[PDB]
RNA sequence: AUUAAACCUUGUACCUUUUGCAUAAUGAACUAACUAGAAAACUUCUAACUAAAAGAAUUACAGCUAGAAACCCCGAAACCAAAC
RNA sequence: UGGUGAUAGCUGGUUACCCAAAAAUGAAUUUAAGUUCAAUUUUAAACUUGCUAAAAAAACAAAAUCAAAAAGUAAGUUUAGAUUAUAGCCAAAAGAGGGGCUCUUCUGGAACGGAAAAAACCUUUAAUAGUGAAUAAUUAACAACAUUAACCAUUGUAGGCCUAAAAGCAGCCACCAAUAAAGAAAGCGUUCAAGCUCAACAUAAAAUCAAAAUUCCAUAAUUUA
RNA sequence: CUCUUAUCUUUAAUCAGUGAAAUUGACCUUUCAGUGAAGAGGCUGAAAUAUAAUAAUAAGACGAGAAGACCCUAUGGAGCUUA
């Protein structure tokens, strides 16, 4: 319940998804050493350090895909205007 | 399907607040209903997307090839445009992304509240 | 049998949200054109790989190590 | 099917409202009014302006043939019986020589129409019915009483 | 499950068979023992030796030699011979 | 008694565990409880495109068949060996006979949730522990008003028609007048007519459909956002 | 029979001795309505309900049943006979 709330706000719909409360550690040492990171914690990470990967080679090679379109243009525009002796 | 229902109108444009230019490049889907009872093209094209996990967010370029594979399963599946409003993430902070709710995927983590 | 007031209201819902994603599916950015050929190169990298690995089948290899070794299982207190 | 009647519900025809009911609505505008019941004006215009006395007396459930037999007797009185439906009479001060006559000629009532002081004919006439109440007589287009209209006959 | 054996909550016996369904239909008082898949012509695999292989009879233009790998039970109405 | 463990495409039974893969199309058959052929599946080997999609386009008549480039994606083709399977069920569409049914063709299904119990309808990607959380389908649902209400009915003429007679009113006519208002008559009455009213005139006042035989069968309930 | 009654004997019931058979998945073995294949002690929804005993009757569930009864077919079989 509350979901739509949440959402209205900028938050999660569900607590449970993103949110410092989930992902921070839940524990530290009582000596102060730093807990180390948790297995859930650490496998939702990479699954977004890999998405962070393929959304910056998609942009890369949508990028191309218009700018070769602009180079592929200039040939077609050049190859118009053509002379020779 | 008749392109009519594609072809926006002016009042659309201020509902969704999109602008007819700058078309946005991204698109983010989800699979929110099940295959199961539905004809083999239905269940075929979802596959072949890759929406095999209801809920699951995908990153997906905003092409014809790709416009039209969605189009086939509309009803099946969430559109949202991606929003970067910090620009590409860098390979330093490529480990620091988060997409949010509201479809703007920040580049930086920083762990602050909102609020 | 008559249908229930929150049956209605659900599907209404759901049928304008699916209406948000006819908006979003009407503004293609790019046109046929640029489209075609700008991933010829990365798809044809990919099926290559595909052949090598599926094409890795053979028989296993025999080794001395593993006959010798099974005497080891008379292994025992001096 | 269950699921074909939930769509056949949610596209249910949905009428709009009314601010305000047709029988609750604020004063509207009415059509500029039309006269239709003309003749008639022309024929009760002609005997009033002919005849300057007239008097007004109550109509007993009198029969038709009477009347016609009463505007020959009158003939001999110099006076003539004409009469015509009363639901026109009302608008015939509205347009004609004068418009302060309406109290004079309320409800249905035999109106003797005479041009001439003929104090005595008029007088037989209300002999011939005393059970018939004579209202009065309007002489030279006045308003007066029965028993001033014998006064001022004198 | 529970402090608590019964109460409250959940749950349409079993085998076989019918349609991939039984509130059908068969079979079962229960206990113990007994009670139903068996063959190597060729192939793959494991090794020997090799233009040769096999301790005689076989095959061979890499073959040949050895090993291993397989196919149930109970139950008719009957038919015939010889005695009684 | 022996042949004899006769035979039986028939009936019944046929004893430990775990992982993987796995579908009642076409042709013939004393054939439809089986078997062969095609097709599938399958093992090995050879080496490279395949599946979805796919513009213009012809073909047809004036969204599939075909398939450029793509794109999403990872299998595919050929060679060699080899079997198993070869009876559905129900829902929902399109046809064809009947005119509910009888068929042919296409699609989907096999909860531990829901529709009352519910193989076939809806929500549902596998299965793991937890005294967590967000959601999906989800037995119920809130009579019809937009011309018609008071009063009166005089006269020609019983007008001509076989009608004895039919006078508004058996038939039958055409279809005028006076009057303020009279239908040459609208329903009544009719030995025939006299005679009952409706329309006449005067006086009234109005204004597009809904929410059969054992014993009833949750209980109830109209408003705190 | 109208129109049944009375008595005796057998059975019956009590005591003591001896002591079977068909049968049997397990049963802590209810009513009503629904559902279903004509169909419910065991499902759905209502209702009823100290435990255990004891003694009586055979109408219905178109009761349960068999290879019972009757008639006819087969371009079915098989057996038998021929002129
Ligand atoms: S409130 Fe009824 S007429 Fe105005």
């Amino acid at each position: 319940a509350g979901g739509q709330w949440r959402l209205q706000q900028g938050l999660a719909a569900n607590p449970s998804g993103y949110g410092p409360l989930t992902e921070l550690p839940d524990w530290s040492f009582a000596d102060g050493r730093p807990a180390p990171p948790m297995k859930g914690q650490l496998r939702r990470k990479a699954q977004r350090e890999k998405l962070a990967r393929r959304v910056v080679l998609l942009t890369q090679e949508m990028d191309a895909g218009i700018q070769a379109w602009k180079l592929r243009q200039q040939k077609l525009q050049e190859e118009r205007k053509k002379e020779h002796d | 399907i008749p392109d009519k229902v594609f072809q926006p109108k002016p009042e659309d444009h201020e509902k969704y607040g999109g602008d007819p230019q700058n078309p946005h490049k991204l698109h983010i889907v989800t699979r929110i209903r099940s295959t199961k009872r539905r004809p083999y093209w239905e269940k075929d094209t979802i596959k072949m997307l890759g929406l095999q996990k209801a809920h699951s967010p995908q990153i997906h370029k905003n092409i014809p090839s790709v416009n039209a594979k969605l189009k086939v399963v509309k009803h099946l599946i969430r559109i949202q445009p991606l929003k970067l409003p910090q620009g590409l993430p860098t390979e330093e902070t490529m480990s620091s992304t988060c997409l949010k709710s509201t479809g703007e995927l920040v580049v930086q983590w920083h762990l602050k509240p909102v609020e | 049998r008559t249908v229930s007031f929150q049956a209605k209201e659900s599907m209404i819902r759901r049928l304008e949200v699916e209406a948000e994603n006819h908006y979003w599916l009407s503004m293609p950015y790019m046109t046929a054109e640029q489209e075609c050929g700008h991933a010829a190169e990365r798809r044809a990298q990919a099926f290559e790989a595909i052949k090598a690995a599926a094409t890795s089948k053979f028989p296993k290899h025999r080794y001395i190590a593993d006959q010798l070794d099974h005497l080891n299982i008379s292994k025992k207190w001096s | 099917h269950f699921q074909r009647q939930k769509l056949m519900a949610i596209t249910e025809y949905i009428p709009p409202k009314p601010a305000i009911n047709p029988r609750c609505l604020p004063p509207p505008p009415k059509p500029p009014k039309e006269e239709s019941v003309r003749l008639l004006r022309q024929d009760i215009v002609a005997v009033f302006r002919d005849n300057r006395m007239i008097a007004v007396c109550q109509n007993v459930a009198l029969s038709a043939e009477d009347k016609l037999l009463l505007r020959h007797q009158l003939r001999k009185h110099k006076i003539f019986i004409k009469v015509f439906p009363s639901q026109v009479l009302k608008p015939f001060l509205e347009n004609s020589k004068y418009r302060n006559l309406l109290p004079l000629f309320v409800g249905h009532n035999l109106l003797l129409v005479s041009e001439e002081p003929k104090v005595k004919e008029m007088v037989r006439v209300l002999k011939s019915v005393p059970f018939l109440p004579l209202l009065g007589g309007c002489v030279d287009d006045t308003i007066l009483s029965r028993q001033g209209l014998v006064d001022y006959a004198k």
